[PDB]
Formats: structure tokens, sequence, C-alpha cells
């Protein structure tokens, strides 16, 4: 269990929260990080335009730690394993955790990632390695 | 440039209105008249009533700008957060740089102040249709009030005022709003808190 998969989401994460307005976030192969980079980053660039997907997604719901963790959660699970649907995923998270430390909110992602991390290595990590996430996705992205 | 923040009712008697939506969880905006503080979702539309005791004259100008709570503050001006600007959220009328927008009304307009950059949104007074006893005007905030580096984790006063079309004062009131993703829940850390 190398947790190429937890690493890979929790960098891509932490990519995007290096992008502007981050307080704590600053002070506190397969090429799978590379793909991300590229298709999550010109994701974002959409996203961060405030009147897109995650507006639609979240519409600023009346809990947003929980709330918010089960909607983008089951946004994944209303496809399945789709590899179209995993980069609008990572997208949805990376727009959002970076929304949600220019507007100092913090429990929102801080809350969000931890439950995502734990359900991670529970089941996320042990099903992509077995019936194929990233590692088919670089096939039909970079390798096709 | 400290506007003027008094209660100016006037002849016209410019009360303010707000819908009590309650203290619920599930809300997208809701008024604490135990505090005279309004609270507001992200992006989400805020229904903001105009009492008037006396009907003034169609076409007036009503004025919104939106300053700190804190009296050491108020010299400074509420902006966006530092992801919020280059965001692109302009529809077209609405200006990325402006906090406060109006909704439902198509005539707005926005007041933007170049001496000490002071945003304000302005719109012309609707008379009031078969129905509607108060003006409700829809006013939208585009930040919360943690926004670092704009409000910066501070709460603000929108002065609504009321001017005829040259600049007369004839109504003038100040509320305070807190802008957050959960109104009942962040009204439960001040104002049940208060009590």
């Amino acid at each position: 269990m190398s947790q190429s998969n937890r690493e890979l989401v929790v960098d891509f994460l932490s990519y995007k929260l290096s992008q502007k307005g981050y307080s704590w976030s600053q002070f506190s192969m397969a090429a799978v990080k590379q793909a991300l980079r590229e298709a999550g980053d010109e994701f974002e660039l959409r996203y961060r335009r405030a009147f897109s997907d995650l507006t639609s997604q979240l519409h600023i719901t009346p809990g947003t730690a929980y709330q918010s963790f089960e909607q983008v959660v089951n946004e994944l699970f209303r496809d399945g394993v789709n590899w179209g649907r995993i980069v609008a995923f990572f997208s949805f998270g990376g727009a959002l955790c970076v929304e949600s430390v220019d507007k100092e909110m913090q429990v929102l992602v801080s809350r969000i990632a931890a439950w995502m991390a734990t359900y991670l290595n529970d089941h996320l990590e042990p099903w992509i390695q077995e019936n194929g996430g990233w590692d088919t996705f670089v096939e039909l992205y970079g390798n096709n | 440039s400290v506007p003027s923040q008094k209660t100016y009712q006037g002849s016209y008697g410019f009360r303010l209105g707000f819908l009590h939506s309650g203290t619920a969880k599930s809300v997208t905006c809701t008024y604490s008249p135990a505090l005279n503080k309004m609270f507001c979702q992200l992006a989400k539309t805020c229904p903001v009533q105009l009492w008037v005791d006396s009907t003034p004259p169609p076409g007036t100008r009503v004025r919104a700008m939106a300053i700190y709570k804190q009296s050491q503050h108020m010299t400074e001006v509420v902006r966006r957060c530092p992801h919020h600007e280059r965001c692109s959220d302009s529809d077209g009328l609405a200006p990325p740089q402006h906090l406060i927008r109006v909704e439902g009304n198509l005539r707005v307009e926005y007041l933007d102040d170049r001496n000490t950059f002071r945003h304000s949104v302005v719109v012309p007074y609707e008379p009031p249709e078969v129905g509607s006893d108060c003006t409700t005007i829809h006013y939208n905030y585009m930040c919360n009030s943690s926004c670092m580096g704009g409000m910066n984790r501070r709460p603000i006063l929108t002065i609504i005022t009321l001017e005829d079309s040259s600049g007369n004062l004839l109504g003038r009131n100040s509320f305070e709003v807190r802008v957050c993703a959960c109104p009942g829940r962040d009204r439960r850390t001040e104002e049940e808190n208060l009590r």
C-alpha cells in the first residue's frame, strides 16, 4: 500500500489550495500527477467563474461541512466508475477548496478533506487498485 | 469619508422592513430584529422592503452603501476576497468589483466613488403596484463576511438611503449584515448567544 491514490488526491487538493487567497494552507510511473495537473487546472479555471457547475452542485447548502461532502461524493456515484466523471469530481473539490480558504470558512474543506481521506483509503484505494482508476485514465489520456 | 449613518426617518418615514424567515437552518436569508442584523448566504437573493410612511415621488434614487461595523474600520471599503474579483462573475450589467448587486429590477446602476473608492449601488424607486404595500428590492451579496482581504471576518453595516433625482436626502436607514453559508447557524452564534 503505497497510498499513491490517497497521495495524489491530497496533492492535487494542496496544489489548488495554493492558488490565491490562502492563509492556513500556506503555513499548514504513470504520470498521474501531471495528468491530473493539466486536466484539473484547465477545468479549475472554468469552475472559478463562480456561476459554474459548483453553484448548481453546492447551491450554498445549509451545512457546508458534512452535507457538502455527501453532495460531492454522491456526484461520483451518480455515474460510477467513470473516467470522465472523476475529472469533474476532482474539479468540484479543487475549485471548492480554494474558495473555502479564500472565504475563511475553513470548516468546509477541513471536514470534507478529512472524511474524503478516510473513505479514500478505506474503500476508494482498494477499489481503484483493482478495478481501475487513474491508471486506466492515463491509458486513454496520455498513453493512447 | 464616513457616510452619515444617522437614522433619517424624514417626512416620508423611511423605515426598513425585512422578512422574518425565522431561525431555521435551511434558509437562504434571515433577519434578526433582536440586533438589527441580517444573515445572508453567498450569491443568494436577499429581499429588503422599504416601509415608507409616505409614498415618495416615483423616480427617486435608492442608494445602498456598506461600511464596517467597527468604527476604526469604517474608513475602509467593503470589497471582495483575493479569489473573487478575477472570477469574472460579471453578467454584463453587474461589475466584478462590486460586492452588492440588485436582482429582479432591471433598472440597476452602480455608483463608484472616486474620492475614497466607495462602492455603492443605486436603483430608481419602483412604484408600488397593487398588492405591493412595501417596495421590495432584491439585494444580492456576492461575498461572505468571513472573506479574507475584503471583509476579513468583520461585520458590516449596509446604509440604505433614499435621495431625490438630484441628491436631496429624504430618508436614510442602516442595518448590520452577516453573510455566510448558513444563516440559521450563524444566527445562533450571535442572537441566540446574546439572550
